[PDB]
């Protein structure tokens, strides 16, 4: 196919990067607009260099490299209704709402899909027209339900049989035998020798945006998000009427902009003189994120695969921002110096950005999220200095299958490390940023290497990973060092992104049932010899892999959520008011970004602990001894002590004999140790942890 | 919390102890593997005992024990190794509400006398259902030839 | 405290039909759920309006409507 693209704000830029990496047959960009200073800050085709040019020439190059089996085209002059008959779908976004009126109006008349779409601030915008008849063929997204059969009769009504999924009723199947689909008891052959079924297509009207503009429909999962996006609509006209009245943008913050704002919409006073406060610059991840949607748009629009959007969608991300106790941002200090930064600048102010440029950070898995997650973290400034930093981990190589998911991997780099060439990459994105690569696996064998020393440093972490164990043990290194978590999970269209804040939030619930399954033994006796149950009979021979194919919209939807994430979580406490989980599915028009749980308290005799808090004790001088570390706890607190084991090994019983015990209780307790283990102490370790169970559980923190 | 629940059981299970088992040991370096010698009533199996581990998982109450033998018993349900199959244990069986007590117990009641329903070895299956005099004859010098001292 | 009949749809597209009382735990509605769908209690959780829906608390306090929809969120690995 062929797709026309007008305006390569970085919002476009994210669309068409989408586009090119799932494979559209042909992309023509169209942007006259020079490249300036305030334009770096989300784009991140441009450069430094790329200055005072136009930006579709800049780009076309960086974006032809990416698959090189596209051919995408620049077109330079004007869009006539001469050329927009040519290409199946148009994307725009920033316009003035002028050529947003002309081109949607010609495109409505002659039948073509168009797509609009819009960042300015935090808030984002997406409205789509695919015509005024159009045929989706399969809106599942799902493979078609199944079912076996053994034998049939004959009967007026029908007979038919299931031997052991839900059929429902009057729907249509399909197998007489390799025949046309027939209604359902099912609707002159008296014989018996599986059962499939099939889906219909279905039917959507749109209107031109003409018409649309004048009565919106938004979609909302709730009563309560119609009034808000009704608002933020208003408050979008308002944007341009006051645009078109005045002809300049309104200036960072600026309160004499917001007056006109608000009294020309006159609904949300404070809502709107919010975002018209805030509405000067384009940030990384609500641009990846609404780039994520829109290219999703398109390509079901070229498919017809999944339903359509329907008339406007509003994104709102309004809690990353400073507190209402707590100081704004000032026009002064949102001021343009000319660097790389304006866009952020132009909303947060310089003292975010040397707030951000200190902060040290870690990345588990240099993978499909890794790399995007890298592409925001170098646009945003995390380290890019000397007082800061980042590091990133991973231990799998390069294979031939990561070329289709490589956003920052080319075909020559294969056979390398993952890490290296993805801190490459980062650096080139910016050489300010240092990353620090180590081909390491973070699991309970290679502990000596992630110590004390090494997570002193660490200020976050954020974990891309494809296992429910390894989550779960990042989460547990995490909460024993009392550090934020960043967490995203992707599985073919449904993504959810989810942030771990100590003391805040309730610590990640990993489930156990789905982590057994994974590296699971033989079956001996299961089925292995005599029986063949259901279709899972491959294992007889040693879903062989568990083989996942992401679609890199998801990706940059999960990726630009943990960035906005991360926009709080670097800015100081917050009152756990501010936090979101967010859960997506493309496919259907599925977004919740809800607010988590309170972390959970336990009570037992006399204790009340969280899932963060822990015991500490110190030792004496010299060393203090088992029967008084027994007394310490009995008389700072109620808790007795029944069973005191470290790890596998055990060092107290309630009950063994008086001999045992007696034996055991005048000993130190790091002597004790090396005497059950005969491995040494760890130089490096300081403090050592302990598991003990009262009469009848937070972790005992042995300060050595 | 696999290494808390072993031990909070193996207490519980040591106050009182099942007839049919004995010697009911731990090596106190590893908490996760236990030892025990049983002796079945059923002839030609009251000569000797036998012993067996009770090994654990790293993730125990999600997760089979592996109930492996150790000494040479002749019994068509026992692979000639020393693994055993139990429907107690198994992928479609499994629950994180057991014991262990109910899977020792269930392991009596299966070398009590054999089940000839899944045999593993298919060998004294065919054997058993056919003749079992010839059988029994021989299964009493192999475990004379092999077997514990006494119970 | 008269049954109500209410919609549950899952990840496959399907929406089935259940009948629960406003006065029994989220636990109750999850366990007939992972019996009518084979999935465990620990691998998903539900969400209506937005907002999740906490295990230990009645239904009744979020205020359910008869005929009613509430998703079904699996947790999902990969990437
Ligand atoms: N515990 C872990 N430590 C380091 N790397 C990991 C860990 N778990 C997963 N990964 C890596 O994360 C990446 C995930 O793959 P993908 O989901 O395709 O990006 C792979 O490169 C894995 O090797």
């Amino acid at each position: 196919a062929r797709v026309l693209v007008s305006g390569l704000q970085g919002l476009g830029a994210e669309v068409a990067k989408n586009l090119v990496l799932m494979g559209v047959g042909s992309l023509t960009l169209h942007d006259p607009h020079p490249t300036c200073w305030s334009d770096l800050a989300a784009q991140f085709l441009l450069s430094e260099q790329d200055l005072e040019r136009s930006r579709a020439e800049a780009s076309q190059e960086l974006l032809a490299q990416l698959n090189r089996a596209v051919q995408v085209v620049v077109h330079t002059g004007d869009i006539t209704e001469d050329l927009l008959l040519d290409f199946q779908v148009v994307v725009l976004t920033a316009a003035k709402l002028e050529e947003q009126l002309k081109v949607g109006t010609l495109c409505h008349k002659h039948g073509v899909c168009f797509l609009a779409a819009d960042t300015r601030g935090l808030v984002g915008q997406l409205f789509c027209d695919f015509g005024e008849d159009f045929t989706v063929q399969d809106p599942t997204e799902a493979e078609p339900l199944t079912a076996a059969i053994q034998h049939i009769s004959q009967g007026s009504p029908g007979i038919l049989t299931l031997r052991k999924h839900y059929f429902r009723d009057g729907d249509l199947v399909t197998f007489l035998n390799d025949c046309d689909p027939r209604s359902i008891e099912i609707g002159t052959f008296s014989r018996y020798l599986a059962i499939t079924e099939v889906k219909r297509p279905k039917t959507v009207r749109h209107k031109s945006l003409d018409t649309a503009l004048l009565q919106p429909h938004v979609v909302a999962q709730s009563s309560q998000e119609v009034h808000h996006a009704h608002c933020l609509h208003q408050a979008f006209c308002a944007l341009h009427k006051f645009q078109h009245l005045h002809g300049r943008p309104p200036q960072p913050w600026d309160p004499v902009d917001a007056e006109t704002v608000v009294g020309l919409a006159r609904l949300d006073e404070a809502l709107v003189r919010t975002v018209a406060l805030s509405s000067a610059g384009v940030l990384s991840p609500m641009v990846a994120m609404l780039g994520a949607v829109a290219a999703q748009e398109v390509l079901k629009a070229i498919s017809r695969k999944f339903m359509p959007l329907d008339q406007w969608l509003y994104f709102d991300a309004l809690d990353c921002l400073p507190e209402d106790g707590e100081l704004l941002p000032s026009p002064e200090d949102c001021a343009l110096r000319g660097s790389r930064y304006d866009g952020q600048i132009a909303v947060f102010g310089a003292g975010f950005q040397e707030k951000l440029r200190r902060q040290h950070y870690l990345l588990v898995g240099a993978g499909a999220i890794g790399c995007e997650l890298l592409k925001v973290f170098a646009l945003v400034g995390l380290g890019a200095g000397n007082s800061g930093g980042l590091t990133v981990v991973d231990m799998d190589h390069i294979e031939r299958s990561n070329l289709s998911r490589q956003f920052l991997f080319r075909s020559q780099d294969v056979g390398r490390p993952k890490a290296e060439v993805a801190a490459a990459a980062a650096r080139g994105l910016n050489p300010d940023l240092q990353v620090i690569p180590l081909t390491y696996p973070l699991d309970p064998t290679t502990e000596h290497i992630y110590g004390d020393n090494f997570f002193s440093r660490v200020d976050g972490v954020a974990a891309a990973l494809d296992s429910f164990q390894a989550r779960r043990y990042v989460a547990a290194r995490c909460t024993h060092y009392l550090k934020p978590l960043l967490e995203a999970g992707t599985s073919g269209t449904w993504g959810s992104a989810t942030v771990f804040m100590p003391h805040v939030t309730e610590a990640y619930r990993a489930p156990a049932s789905a982590a057994a399954s994974e590296d699971a033994p033989y079956p001996v006796c299961t089925v292995r010899y005599f029986p063949s149950t259901a279709e899972h009979t491959l294992q007889w021979a040693r879903i062989v892999g568990q083989i996942i194919p992401a679609i890199a919209t998801t990706t940059a939807a999960v990726a630009g959520l943990l960035g906005l994430e991360l926009y709080k979580v670097v800015s100081g406490p917050r009152p756990r008011s501010a936090f979101r989980h967010s859960y997506l599915h493309l496919a259907e028009n599925y977004l919740i970004r809800y607010m988590p749980f309170a972390p959970a308290i336990q009570t037992f005799h006399h204790l009340k602990w969280t899932s963060w808090d822990r015991l500490k004790v110190p030792a004496g001088q010299p060393e203090r001894t088992l029967e008084s570390l027994l007394a310490h706890l009995q008389e700072q607190h109620g808790l007795r002590v029944r069973i005191l084991l470290h790890g596998s090994a055990l060092l107290y019983a309630a009950g063994w004999s008086p001999e045992k015990q007696a034996q055991h209780l005048p000993l130190r307790v790091t002597e004790l140790v090396q005497q059950l283990t005969g491995q040494a102490p760890a130089p490096g370790q300081r403090v050592l942890v302990l598991e003990l169970s009262c009469e009848g559980f937070p972790p005992l923190h042995y300060e050595l | 919390m696999a290494s808390m629940r072993v031990v909070k059981e193996l207490e519980d299970l040591q106050k009182k102890p099942p007839p049919y088992l004995r010697n009911l040991s731990s090596d106190d370096a590893n908490v996760l593997v236990w030892h025990a010698l049983l002796l079945p009533d059923q002839p030609p199996y009251h000569l000797k005992a036998f012993n067996l581990r009770i090994s654990f998982p790293p993730e125990y109450p999600f997760k089979p024990p592996m109930i492996k033998f150790t000494t040479k018993i002749y019994h068509p349900n026992v692979d000639e190794n020393g693994q055993i199959c139990l429907p107690i244990i198994s992928s479609e069986n499994w629950k994180p509400s057991t014991k262990t007590s109910q899977v020792l117990e269930a392991l009596n009641v299966l070398v009590n006398r054999p089940n000839i329903r899944e045999p593993l070895r298919m060998d004294l299956a065919d054997l058993l259902t056919q003749n079992p005099e010839l059988f029994r004859k021989n299964a009493e010098e192999f475990t004379l030839r092999f077997g514990v001292d006494r119970p | 405290d008269e049954p109500l009949s209410i919609l549950v749809r899952n990840n496959k597209g399907r929406s089935s039909t259940y009948e629960v009382r406003l006065t029994q735990t989220v636990a109750h509605l999850k366990q007939q759920v992972s019996g009518l769908e084979g999935v465990q209690d620990d691998l998903f959780w539900l969400t209506f309006e937005g907002k999740p829906l906490e295990d230990q608390l009645p239904l009744g306090e979020y205020g359910l409507k008869p005929l009613s929809t509430v998703f079904m969120n699996l947790r999902l690995r990969g990437g």
